[PDB]
């Protein structure tokens, strides 16, 4: 309840040419133990504990795909684990590959 | 005489391997483990070795149900994370995948030998 909602962004953007790179950046509060990047389904996920505290109140984790294919297209969202509880999920982000 | 004790011994080993293989296939909806068929997988490792199988299933689940890989051919295998309450649920404590798999494999081997 006390955990703020994480946010998800994509760099350089939501539209990636076939074969090019993309990075999903998950941002939450300081002290995130684990960031989990989920697909359209809860059971398809990747976890990371390398969370870098950028500012005294904001930490982030990066999930990078070097070369996207058509299967990477679709929805992604972030959720983080802190103080013995999962936070609420972020909004979904649609990745478009062209 | 001597070669029936032989065919009897491998008939029993075959029925045990078949029991655990069926249980893993029906519960995890997987046909291959650690780069090889489950029949080939059980030529090298024991049929009741909960630790080895659970670690191999954990490693495969982390590798085949990820956010990077794109299209996942076998959704039913990844769907087991929902059965074992491994998917993140806001407001609740962490559930480690390896531990839930270990408990599941424990039940499955007990059930197979229960068949025996
Ligand atoms: C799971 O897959 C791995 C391969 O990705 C298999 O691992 C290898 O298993 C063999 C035994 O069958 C190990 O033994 C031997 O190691 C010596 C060196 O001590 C080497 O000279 C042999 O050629 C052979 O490799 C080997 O160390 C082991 N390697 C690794 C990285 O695990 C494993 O057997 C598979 N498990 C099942 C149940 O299929």
């Amino acid at each position: 309840t006390d955990l703020p909602r994480p946010s998800i962004s994509a760099e350089p953007g939501t539209v990636i040419p076939l074969g090019s790179h993309v990075t999903f950046v998950c941002r939450g509060p300081v002290g995130v133990q684990t960031f989990r990047l989920e697909r359209e389904r809860n059971y398809l996920y990747s976890d990371t504990e390398d969370v870098s505290q950028t500012s005294p109140s904001e930490s982030e984790a990066r999930f990078r795909i070097d070369s996207v294919n058509a299967g990477n297209a679709g929805l992604f969202r972030c959720i983080y684990y802190k103080s013995r509880k999962w936070s609420e999920q972020s909004d979904y982000l649609e990745l478009v590959v062209k | 005489m001597i070669e029936g004790a032989a065919q009897g011994a491998v008939a029993g080993e075959a029925a045990g391997r078949n029991a655990i293989i069926g249980a893993l296939k029906r519960y995890f909806h997987i046909d291959n483990l650690n780069g090889t068929s489950l029949k080939s997988f059980f030529n090298s490792t024991s049929y009741s070795d909960v630790t080895t199988i659970a670690s191999a299933i954990d490693t495969q689940m982390t590798a085949s149900c990820d956010a990077f890989s794109g299209k996942i051919v076998n959704q039913a295998f990844c769907d087991v994370r929902k059965t074992l309450r491994i998917v993140a649920d806001p407001g609740k404590s962490f559930v480690k995948q390896k531990d839930a798999i270990t408990g599941a494999v424990t039940q499955l081997v007990e059930k197979a030998k229960d068949t025996a």
